């Protein structure tokens, strides 16, 4: 109307339709609140590989869509999911992402080792899984890069490739720093009312999950708008036991402390330690495992231990070592993605 | 303490968007038909001024700022300024840089009233008639922005780093109000196209010691760092001020803005 023609229908002809580059008809691995993820294939490329190609929700560049393509085109590490092209429909105004495809992630991988026949994870492929986890988050915590929503759904793996057995850390969306059904993962400042997301509130993520490898269920696993929760926090004191005023001196700066004292009572976790917890899914508490776990689920934020420093852990020391592909070269039974249709 | 703060080596920025000065001027020949070197400059200073007052009526940080600057800069480096209306492109920069840099999406109502509110007040010497565009020709422009930088979002200025050599020399009260101003002003300038923002930096920092009588040769000396392209960024920011001496913007400008090249309709 207003620009070059000449420019516009250049650009037309040229640009790369999404449509036209792709096969994705009927092949849609994934609908949430990210938008739609199917299980691409390159058409007219001689290109044999599967790709993970969202389409992300609503029209436009989105805050949450702007910050994502933002930091995954600088971001580049081989624990963190690399973006491979981004593609934007004019017409729609929608915007596709293309990504290596992730086969597996740790949520559908734990769900099968916890049906069960009534086979756990075995213990080289969770130091191997750990490992790599904190590899990637160090290298996102270096360039001042949080997660703010590490969960086992998004820390996938890679299936029969070049890749084979990778952890990749996916999910880079998210007012401020400021986050005023499930917080299952969530760490206890965050309830207790803290107003800005820390690389401390990704390690206790880490914690939890690595729980959760161990043992094959969620450690702090609670039923179902404000930041407080109280059987959230109930369900981690029973695990971990009440912190005593030793163990995080400024939890009286916490702006939910107040509503704390009202609500719980510290001689009710009186015998309730992770210790304990660990020792009932048999996990050995004097086990170099178990010394990191604790360290990862300290309640203090500033006495939580860096990524830095757990790799540096003599857990990765010790027999077995961690190795590059989690599966180690063994047959790998956990079944591929269902596809959907909508 | 920002995202991405110490990757520059291996960012989009040095790795796609420091450009080479040859291809730069090679591509900018296309504008140079209707308008002389000195004429496209001129419009270079007077459009970092509009994409400066757009992001002092939104109440902008300077840092937000310089990179609605360089997205504007790197965009007419690459294309004709026939292409789309650098008057339309301004705001489309401004308002995608702040998205970037956690700032809010600052509103479409209060977006357009900032660009029609600024090019009456303080550029009606130009722009006699109202800002014409409505919102969704923002978000129209918006993604060709968007797709002409490869989607690099992430940019890298001199400020963090003029800091950190103004804290290093222990004169933060003297120098640092001054290097702070040179660095605004290399924004007229191809200067972030050319070099890193570390280099303009040290230029910036350089021409403040003069200004001020300051004597830091020893410092200077015992940086490792190539001296003859900091003295090639210095004569750039001394050459900058005598253009400045002898451009009177409200003047001229009414006159180069009618020789830019018309955007071809459609037949
Ligand atoms: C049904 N289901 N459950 C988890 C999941 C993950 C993928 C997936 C596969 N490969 C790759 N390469 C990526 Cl990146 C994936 N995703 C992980 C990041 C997602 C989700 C959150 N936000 C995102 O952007 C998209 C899907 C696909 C189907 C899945």
């Amino acid at each position: 109307d207003k620009m070059d023609y000449d420019f516009k229908v250049k650009l037309s002809s040229e640009r790369e339709r999404v449509e036209d580059l792709f096969e994705y008809e009927g092949c849609k691995v994934g609908r949430g609140t990210y938008g739609h993820v199917y299980k691409a294939k390159r058409k007219d490329g001689k290109d044999d590989k599967d790709y993970a190609l969202k389409q992300i929700e609503g029209t436009g560049i989105s805050m949450s869509a702007c910050r994502e393509i933002a930091l995954l085109r600088e971001l580049k590490h081989p624990n963190v999911i690399s973006l491979q092209k981004v593609f934007l429909s004019h017409a729609d105004r929608k915007v596709w992402l293309l990504f290596d495809y992730a086969e597996h992630d740790l949520w559908h991988i734990i769900k099968f080792h916890r049906a069960s026949k009534a086979v756990q994870l075995p213990r080289g492929m969770v130091k191997s899984l750990l490992y790599q986890i904190l590899d990637g988050i160090h290298y996102l915590h270096a360039n001042w890069v949080l997660h703010r929503d590490l969960k086992p759904a998004n820390i996938l793996v890679m299936g029969e490739g070049p890749e084979r057995g990778r952890v990749k850390i996916a999910d880079m969306g998210f007012l401020f720093n400021s986050p005023l059904v499930t917080f299952w993962y969530r760490a206890p400042e965050l309830l207790l009312g803290a107003r800005h997301y820390t690389k401390a509130i990704d390690i206790w993520a880490i914690g939890c999950i690595f729980a959760e490898l161990l043992t094959s269920e969620p450690i702090f696993h609670c039923r179902q708008s404000n930041p407080y929760h109280h059987d959230q926090l109930d369900r981690i004191f029973n695990v971990m036991g009440f912190p005593a005023d030793k163990d995080w001196e400024d939890i009286k700066k916490m702006p939910e402390h107040s509503t704390l004292m009202k609500d719980f009572r510290r001689n009710t976790y009186t015998n309730c330690s992770l210790i304990k917890y660990m020792e009932k899914h048999k996990v050995k508490p004097d086990s170099k495992a178990f010394h990191l776990l604790q360290k990862l689920l300290t309640m203090d934020p500033i006495k939580r231990i860096t990524s830095e420093q757990a790799m540096q852990d003599p857990y990765f020391l010790e027999d077995p070592l961690p190795t590059s592909d989690v599966f180690a070269g063994c047959q790998i039974p956990y079944p591929k993605r269902e596809f959907l249709t909508e | 303490d920002k995202a991405m703060a110490g990757n520059f080596w291996q960012s989009s920025h040095y790795l796609q968007w420091i450009l080479d000065k040859q291809d730069l001027l090679k591509e900018r020949q296309k504008d140079l038909k209707f308008l002389s070197e000195e004429e496209y400059w001129k419009l270079q200073i007077f459009f970092t001024n509009v994409i400066q007052a757009l992001g002092e009526h939104l109440k902008l940080r300077q840092q937000v700022i310089a990179t609605a600057t360089v997205y504007f800069k790197r965009f007419y480096a690459r294309y004709s300024l026939k292409s789309i209306d650098p008057v339309l492109m301004a705001p489309t920069c401004v308002f995608l840089a702040s998205k970037v840099e956690e700032f809010g999406v600052v509103s479409n109502t209060r977006l357009i009233a900032a660009a029609t509110s600024v090019l009456k007040t303080r550029f009606s010497y130009a722009f006699p008639k109202e800002f014409p565009y409505r919102m969704n020709h923002i978000l129209e422009c918006e993604f060709y922005l968007l797709e002409l930088m490869d989607c690099c979002l992430i940019v890298y200025h001199p400020y963090r780093p003029l800091l950190q050599y103004v804290q290093d020399m222990g004169q933060e009260d003297m120098l640092l109000p001054l290097a702070w101003r040179i660095v605004n002003d290399t924004y007229r300038t191809d200067l972030c196209l050319l070099y890193p923002p570390f280099m303009i930096a040290l230029a910036c920092l350089h021409v403040a010691c003069v200004v001020q009588q300051k004597d830091a040769r020893q410092w200077f000396a015992e940086l490792s760092v190539d001296m003859e392209k900091i003295l090639e960024i210095i004569r750039v920011i001394l050459k900058l001020y005598e253009q400045w001496k002898n451009f009177d913007e409200r003047k001229e400008m009414a006159t180069i803005l009618s020789k830019m090249p018309k955007p071809k309709p459609p037949p």
